[PDB]
């Protein structure tokens, strides 16, 4: 249920 | 791990399943490790292959982090920060190829990683390098839900690299310390005091006898787990330097608040005062 794009951009 | 989807959807409750020392004889595996979310790492078929790996790892890590937060009832506290640390560490060993579980889908992931970084005698160095470059971002990904969804965890401590056996001993110690008072409480409730002017209850009272048997079984598992883990530590240490840590006990002393080596060994060997008082007729 996690949005990959938001996760990717949040991880940096 | 013998499952791939389910463990990326929910986690068994804490200490629902004890450490497993039977699957691989020379190590004990915690249930958290068995359930580590690796769905994306599993189902994936140069500088770009590494990039695709990064995306998959980021996503598995964010899900793992979220599920660990949920396992902790969404409490943002020490238990959560430690779990994040343990799972991050395991991801690291998986990437580096120094993970000790090696069961089921973990073998598929290792094959995938060998397909990526190759298998020559400098591959291991490259994998360690890639991990060191990526680990901070992987930790950050695990904290995604805490940042975005939730309404004190320290990166530096989390990303600092140590052998898996060190970390598992820390996690084991914290489990032990949580379990002991609970198991003792169950004992006292049934076995405290005497059944007559002279005999402890355990001498004649079946509920107390059952309670001592259950405690015996629990403490026997703890002893076995410490035995296996502490010896894995020694064999790993002999085959590999960490300032401040010489013996497996040093890990417990540094991880735990109030550890005492003699008392601990008394406990796991059923010669501590409390156990004798409650469970030894004469």
């Amino acid at each position: 249920q996690l949005d990959f794009e938001d996760v990717w951009n949040s991880s940096y | 791990s013998n499952t791939v989807m389910k463990n990326c959807n929910y986690k068994r409750k804490r200490r629902e399943r004890d450490w497993d020392c039977n699957t691989k004889k020379d190590v004990c595996i915690p249930d958290r490790r068995y359930q580590l979310c690796m769905k994306e790492l599993t189902n994936l078929v140069i500088t770009f292959r590494k990039l695709y790996l990064k995306r998959k790892l980021i996503y598995d890590a964010a899900v793992e982090g979220d599920l660990l937060l949920k396992l902790n009832n969404y409490r943002y506290n020490k238990d959560f920060c430690k779990d994040i640390r343990w799972s991050l560490g395991d991801f690291g060993d998986i990437i580096m190829g120094t993970d000790m579980e090696g069961i089921g889908y973990s073998k598929v992931v290792e094959n995938n990683l060998r397909s990526i970084f190759g298998t020559d005698e400098k591959a291991q160095q490259r994998r360690k390098q890639w991990w060191n470059e990526s680990k901070a971002q992987i930790w950050t990904a695990m904290m995604y839900s805490v940042k975005k969804r939730l309404k004190i965890c320290k990166l530096n401590v989390a990303v600092n690299i140590e052998p898996q056996i060190y970390r598992w001993i820390r996690e084991w110690g914290r489990d032990y310390v949580s379990e002991l008072p609970t198991e003792v409480q169950k004992l006292k409730e049934k076995c405290d005091g005497k059944i007559n002017y002279t005999d402890k209850k355990v001498c004649k009272v079946p509920p107390c006898q059952n309670a001592c048997k259950s405690y015996d079984q629990w403490i026997t598992r703890k002893k076995n787990q410490w035995d296996v883990l502490s010896n894995k530590f020694i064999s790993v240490k002999n085959a590999e330097q960490t300032a401040g840590i010489v013996t497996p006990y040093d890990i417990l002393k540094q991880e735990l608040d109030e550890f005492n080596e003699v008392a601990f060994e008394n406990e796991i060997n059923k010669r501590d005062g409390a156990y004798i008082e409650l469970c030894v007729c004469s």
